[PDB]
């Protein structure tokens, strides 16, 4: 960044170092739901 | 009145205001049938 | 005038529902299609 | 496939999460179908 003064968190557990393991959505009016692994679950052992 | 709850709140569920008696239940979710037996207004066998 | 209030009651709330059956030829809809008439219906009067 | 004592757990893993399944005596012939459930008013699941 150019500089610190826009957007900085002070936080030693930054999500920034860790890899994105989903993805955020709002469903209709804004349901802040993380439904990723009902959907992610799958077989994918079979057919491949 | 007093409920006990765990700590883990979900605030989903208080923003979509629901039935509070317990499971989900009444004629809302059909209407296409005379009379579906009390599995749809109190099981607790299978996924909310 | 008021004593025998049997005739002298009716107060059927309709305004906000007259649309909602004039636009419906039959009415006759899925569970699905239902549930979301209701809750379509239940916010605009929320919000009236 | 000659494992069944695996492969009847994972049949049970695979069928505890909620999603469709078969019934019990696994009905690999025909065009037997699970039975619908009643769901809340948020629309008509589909595949992904």
């Amino acid at each position: 960044t150019r500089h610190a003064g826009d957007f900085s968190t002070v936080s030693e557990q930054d999500p920034r170092q860790f890899p994105p393991q989903g993805i955020f959505f709002y469903n209709k009016d804004g349901i802040l739901t993380q439904l990723t692994l009902r959907d992610a679950m799958g077989t994918i052992c079979h057919s491949s | 009145e007093f409920v006990a709850m765990p700590v883990s709140t979900d605030l989903q569920y208080f923003r979509t205001a629901c039935n509070p008696r317990g499971r989900a239940s009444g004629m809302l979710y059909m209407g296409d049938r005379d009379a579906d037996i009390e599995a749809i207004m109190f099981d607790h066998t299978q996924s909310d | 005038d008021q004593l025998l209030g049997v005739l002298l009651e009716k107060a059927p709330p309709l305004s906000l529902l007259s649309p909602i059956n004039k636009f419906q030829p039959e009415g006759h809809l899925n569970r699905v299609a239902r549930a979301a008439l209701l809750s379509d219906l239940k916010r605009r009067v929320c919000a009236d | 496939m000659l494992h069944d004592n695996v492969t009847e757990s994972l049949r049970r893993i695979t069928a505890s999460g909620g999603r469709l399944n078969p019934t019990e005596p696994l009905p690999i012939f025909g065009g037997l179908r699970p039975a619908t459930s009643a769901g809340i008013a948020r629309g008509q699941a589909s595949v992904c």
